[PDB]
């Protein structure tokens, strides 16, 4: 559930890819000469010499990974790298702290909207009937059923397999006499409304929330 | 059993407050060295000990 | 151990760089992103997703409880209070005490509320005008400045005190806080005259005058619903507080059992971090909770007991327990505290506020065979050009100023200003130009588009100037991948719920940069540039 | 954060070196910061987003209308579809379908596979 | 029956008269209702009963004074009427005022301020503000809700003006 939120959600993602893109190509032409050399943060592991290299590095601000150090780097007085035929900017503590900021606002954004998108599923009780308990169904019926195979032909009793959660007081032989199980377990495993009227009450419903072939639902 | 009625719960959580407290004030001196105030905190473990086990042989 | 290092991402890039300085550069950054993404991000978005949603559970059972409902009765009850003692003070007065009326005329009156909140912001600004050397006059103009604001917000403070029930003058909480904060500054003036004064003295009074600041964000209900629910809810903060508070003792009373005084190496003693004494076991668990230098403190433990091997350097057990217990302990206090309460607050806003509303409302060129056509295959073009574009001035070499590839970007950049200056020719086609009722002019995003264009197409006006102007316009020309916002329809909508978002932050954003400004100014009281190291 | 509290912690005077562990008190002003400030206001910061996200998507409430599990069964109305089996018809065919289908070889291929990566 | 020439009007408090902070959720008020009715409204002080009225001896033309004034072409003030039934024995076709505390918890706060003599008094107070919580609103007619004067005081004059 959580992966194919991510794919329902993409376009939030591409601005976080925006962002980095934008940051990057900025940081790559203001402290792009400056000098490498170990001992400082700016070495030959982290630079803005090459895309990836700046994507990198940003990455690493991004995960709060001694950002301070490499912003003290880039702040300006500091040599010019050979190539050049000094450099470093004043700009950098405002880059660094906007970025630091936007980037971890639109993290923020992002995983609070992937839980606004399954905020169904990471809240549930797990008490009332799910689709987990359709799918079970479904899979039982289909031991009992190969494709497309069951329009009534039920004699048995085998279909047990649902537990205490939706024969107790025969309640299940009610039911089974009153996708048309699939239905009927639905409209009464809840068991909604109790005044011999449910079929004619909701047969006024599907009307309305509907589409779709309607010659079975009734049944 | 019927001093359980009596709240001397009281002054046995004080006394647990009491051990957090010598605990704090004992300095783990690197290689066995012990100035004077860790000299002292053995005794009041020992006095420790016994209040909580004759708690423990009541309860 | 390592992998795990890497999950809580302190001391990543460590790694990351020892390896590459092992087996080149190229492919290995893959293995370490990949395991910062998955691991850290993913497990980071499930954890807040089944404590969030879980915290929606507790949430709908208190509502049960009666907890916001209780809230709204002692909200509605302390509110009345001032309304109808309001009547017995406009009561009181049906010695002569006519003054009386216009004295409390003013209190209410917003050039006396402005002229206050005026006052305050001359408080912040002699307060927050410190600076390490101070010129020597500016010390006597602040000082100055404090007794003169001191005086006046003391008089007015008395005149509230009078002109309103001194009793339903101290119902009020914000009223009750005011008054707190001029004792606080008499105080001051105390101290500071008898020469008794103390290093403690000086910053909690900093302090309160810094309190005093907080008179401005009175209006505002947001922070206010916040501020009432935190009350509220102070007997429930004190328990979780109370609670993490004893497992930082636990867990640095067993490191003082363990690491007490073992870290004691032949190396120089920068272990400044260390379990020696009770109040730096203290700091140094408090450090790892948060996990600023985990890293440091574990590899210290591991080579205290030994190096590494199996009888020693089991101690990992203890760090890994301690972080994952803390940062799942802190997480559950705090998202609690600050959801629940929240929550709860920000219903407030939409409980009372919004029946009250209800309560008043109760109470009461050419334009001929031009081509707009090919309009839709453009789309998806003038789309896959700009992505074109942004990818070319990626690819840019920063470092060589006589580059073999600069001067063939600057053909694509030559080709792709055509292209994209195609489109600007056309819309001089459309409904817009400024004219026709500004048709252009009510989309700014259209306006953008030729604002990088013409920064684009400045670059070149100047280029030939070889001129030090022009170093500005490559900077900005970057704007070109934002053309796709306006050119995209999900986009817009994303940047838009996002400004939303933003509109909707304004209030939390602005309480934590005040306070944030109190705490910057409480530390420069204190530290005022004696951190200096030869 | 670690550095910055161990050069304010041996903060002598105005204008003056640092003295080991001078005044260790200064920690609280630190210990307060970080909790208010980091903990307690980011957190508000994620609870905040959190809330303002949750009104956003319910701005559908439609509390007339009955629970959402219904509303999600009900658009699952269209279940019911057939699911691929295919119990083979050729009885060599169905032997080794039955051994491999059978949770009893699930088990024993977890096992082999948490072996291989012993 | 037969309008006076006039809708007297009069006020009942939140609780009994007896006691200064009745009188003073009304001194006041009464200020502003002349205030804003230049010679449309007039204003009577009495002490005597009304409720005894056939339509003692001070009750006799205690009525007629009232009818007086009445007849001038009024606001009556008096420490009898505790509840409308008290004027429910005669039919003047007056218009009365009730002062409401929503929550009884306020009560109390306000007595606790004005003085500790009828502190402990508070439950004859009180009695009669649930008293005032009973009657219908056929007996309730005008509407005192909102708490301070200003809001409250616009919700006195649009009642005013059902004639005037
Ligand atoms: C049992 C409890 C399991 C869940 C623990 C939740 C821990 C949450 C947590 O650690 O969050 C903080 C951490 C870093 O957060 P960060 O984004 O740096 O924010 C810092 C301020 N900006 O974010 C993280 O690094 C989250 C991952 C750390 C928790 C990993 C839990 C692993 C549990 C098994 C360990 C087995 C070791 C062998
Ligand atoms: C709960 C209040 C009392 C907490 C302290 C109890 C133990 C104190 C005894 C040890 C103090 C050091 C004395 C050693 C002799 C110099
Ligand atoms: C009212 C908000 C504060 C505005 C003043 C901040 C600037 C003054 C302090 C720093 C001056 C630096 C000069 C070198
Ligand atoms: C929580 C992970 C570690 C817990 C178990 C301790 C690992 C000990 C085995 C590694 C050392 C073996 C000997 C190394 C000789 C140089
Ligand atoms: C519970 C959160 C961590 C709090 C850490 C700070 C504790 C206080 C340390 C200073 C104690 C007094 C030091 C010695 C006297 C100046
Ligand atoms: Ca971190
Ligand atoms: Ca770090």
């Amino acid at each position: 559930t959580f992966i194919k939120s991510f794919q329902a959600l993409p376009y939030v993602a591409l601005l976080i890819v925006m962002l980095f893109f934008i940051y990057a190509v900025i940081g790559m032409q203001v402290f792009g000469k400056i000098a490498l050399n170990d001992t400082t943060e700016i070495n030959r592991n982290n630079n803005f010499q090459t895309f990836p290299q700046a994507v990198l590095l940003l990455f690493r601000c991004a995960t709060g990974e001694a950002w301070q150090d490499i912003m003290l780097a880039c702040m300006p007085g500091k040599k010019c790298a050979p190539e050049s035929e000094p450099c470093g900017s004043s700009f950098a503590v405002f880059y660094f702290i906007s970025f630091y900021m936007l980037c971890a606002f639109l993290i923020i954004n992002l995983f609070v909207a992937v839980i606004m998108d399954n905020f169904d599923y990471l809240t549930r009780d797990w008490s009332i009937l799910g689709p987990h308990h359709l799918d079970e169904f479904k899979r039982i019926w289909a031991e009992y059923d190969p494709e497309a195979k069951g329009r009534i032909k039920h004699l048995d009793v085998v279909t047990l397999l649902r537990r205490i959660q939706p024969c107790p007081h025969r309640v299940a032989c009610k039911r089974l006499v009153s996708n048309a199980t699939l239905f009927a377990l639905v409209r009464t495993a809840l068991r909604i409304k109790t005044e011999g009227n449910l079929e004619q009450a909701n047969e006024e419903l599907r009307a309305i929330i509907k589409k779709l072939l309607d010659q079975v639902v009734p049944p | 059993s019927i001093v359980e009625w009596k709240p001397f719960e009281i002054i046995i959580l004080l006394t647990i407050f009491a051990n957090c407290v010598a605990l704090a004030i004992y300095i783990p001196f690197p290689e066995d060295d012990s100035n004077a105030t860790n000299s002292n905190l053995e005794r009041v473990e020992y006095l420790f000990l016994i209040i909580f086990t004759v708690e423990a042989f009541l309860k | 151990l390592t992998v795990f290092q890497c999950i809580t991402m302190e001391g990543w890039t460590d790694v990351l760089y020892w390896v590459n300085d092992a087996v080149g550069r190229d492919w290995p950054w893959i293995y370490f992103v990949t395991l910062i993404i998955i691991g850290s991000f993913f497990v980071l978005n499930l954890v807040l997703g089944v404590l969030s949603g879980e915290f929606s559970k507790e949430r709908e059972k208190a509502k049960a409880r009666g907890d916001f409902q209780k809230l709204r009765e002692k909200q509605q009850l302390e509110e009345d209070l001032k309304g109808y003692l309001d009547w017995i003070t406009q009561a009181e007065d049906i010695w002569n005490r006519f003054c009386r009326r216009k004295c409390r005329a003013a209190v209410k009156s917003n050039v006396f509320y402005w002229l206050v909140i005026f006052l305050v912001f001359l408080n912040t600004l002699t307060i927050a005008s410190e600076h390490y050397n101070q010129p020597n006059w500016l010390t006597e103009v602040q000082d100055t400045a404090n007794k003169a604001l001191l005086a006046l917000f003391t008089a007015e403070m008395l005149l509230k005190m009078y002109s309103l029930g001194l009793q339903a003058y101290f119902v009020s909480l914000f009223n009750r806080f005011d008054c707190f904060v001029v004792c606080g500054g008499i105080l001051e003036t105390i101290l500071v005259e008898t020469k008794i004064m103390s290093p403690l003295g000086i910053s909690v009074l900093r302090c309160v005058r810094l309190l005093r600041i907080f008179k401005i964000t009175r209006y505002w209900n947001s922070l206010s619903n916040l501020v009432a629910s935190l009350l509220n809810s102070v007997r429930s903060i004190a328990s979780l507080l109370l609670l993490l508070f004893l497992f930082i003792i636990i867990f640095s009373l067993l490191g003082m059992q363990l690491f007490g005084g073992k870290f004691n190496f032949d190396e120089m003693q920068t272990r400044r971090s260390t379990f020696d004494n009770f109040p730096q076991s203290l700091l140094t668990v408090f450090q790892i909770l948060t996990g600023e230098d985990w890293n440091s403190v574990m590899y210290d433990g591991i080579m205290a007991y030994g190096g590494p091997s199996f009888p020693g350097m089991l101690v990992c057990i203890y760090f890994i327990i301690l972080f994952i217990c803390g940062n799942y302990i802190l997480l559950n206090v705090f998202l609690a505290i600050a959801v629940d309460n929240l929550a709860d607050a920000e219903s407030l806003t939409s409980a009372q506020k919004e029946e009250e509303e209800e309560k008043e409302r109760k109470k009461l060129f050419r334009l001929q065979c031009h081509r707009i056509v090919n309009d839709t295959i453009f789309t998806n073009l003038i789309l896959f050009f700009i992505l074109l574009s942004s990818i070319s001035l990626a690819a840019e070499d920063p470092v060589q100023h006589t580059s073999f590839r600069n001067h063939i970007l600057f053909y694509f950049d030559i080709v792709f200003t055509t292209i994209f200056t195609l489109e600007i020719i056309l819309k001089m086609t459309a409904y817009g130009a400024f004219l026709h009722k500004g048709s252009f002019c009510r989309n700014y995003f259209n306006i953008l588009d030729l604002l990088v264009v013409s920064v684009s197409l400045i670059s070149f006006g100047i280029q030939s100037s070889a001129i030090n102007v022009v170093k500005i316009l490559r900077v900005l020309r970057v704007l070109r991948p934002l053309r796709a916002i306006n050119r995209a329809k999900g986009l817009k909508h994303v940047v838009q719920c996002v400004f939303v978002a933003i509109r909707t932050i304004g209030n939390i954003v602005i309480v934590t940069t005040l306070l944030q400004f109190m705490f910057a100014c409480i530390g420069v009281q204190l530290f005022k540039g004696k951190l200096y190291t030869c | 954060w670690p550095e910055l509290l161990y050069r304010s912690i041996d903060s002598h005077t105005e204008d003056k070196g640092p003295i080991y562990n001078y005044r260790v008190e200064i920690s609280i002003f630190f210990i307060i910061y970080i909790i208010i400030i980091a903990f307690f206001m980011m957190n508000i910061f994620v609870g905040f987003v959190i809330v303002t996200f949750q009104e956003q998507g319910e701005q559908e409430y439609k509390n007339c209308e009955l629970d959402k599990n219904q509303r999600q069964c009900v658009e699952y109305a269209l279940k019911a579809r057939p699911l691929r089996r295919y119990i083979p018809k050729n009885q060599h065919q169905y032997k080794v379908w039955y051994v491999v289908n059978s949770t009893y070889f699930e088990y024993l291929m977890f096992v082999l596979i948490l072996l291989n990566t012993i | 029956d037969v309008v006076p020439s006039m809708r007297p009007v009069v006020l009942v408090g939140p609780s009994l008269k007896g006691y200064e902070v009745t009188d003073m959720m009304q001194k006041a008020l009464f200020d502003f209702l002349k205030h804003r009715f230049e010679g449309r409204i007039s204003i009577t002080r009495v002490t005597a009963d009304i409720s005894l009225a056939k339509r003692l001896a001070e009750v006799q033309s205690e009525i007629e004074r009232i009818f007086e004034l009445a007849r001038t072409l009024v606001v009556l003030d008096a420490d009898t009427i505790n509840h409308p039934a008290q004027l429910s024995k005669t039919s003047l076709a007056p218009i009365i005022v009730y002062v409401k505390i929503s929550s009884p918890k306020v009560l109390q706060r306000l007595i606790k301020s004005r003085g500790k003599s009828q502190a402990k008094h508070l439950n004859v107070q009180m009695v009669a503000a649930d008293k005032l919580a009973q009657c219908p609103p056929e007996l309730f007619d005008v509407i005192l809700d909102e708490n301070q004067l200003e809001d409250a005081c616009e919700h006195l004059a649009d009642y005013l003006e059902a004639y005037w």
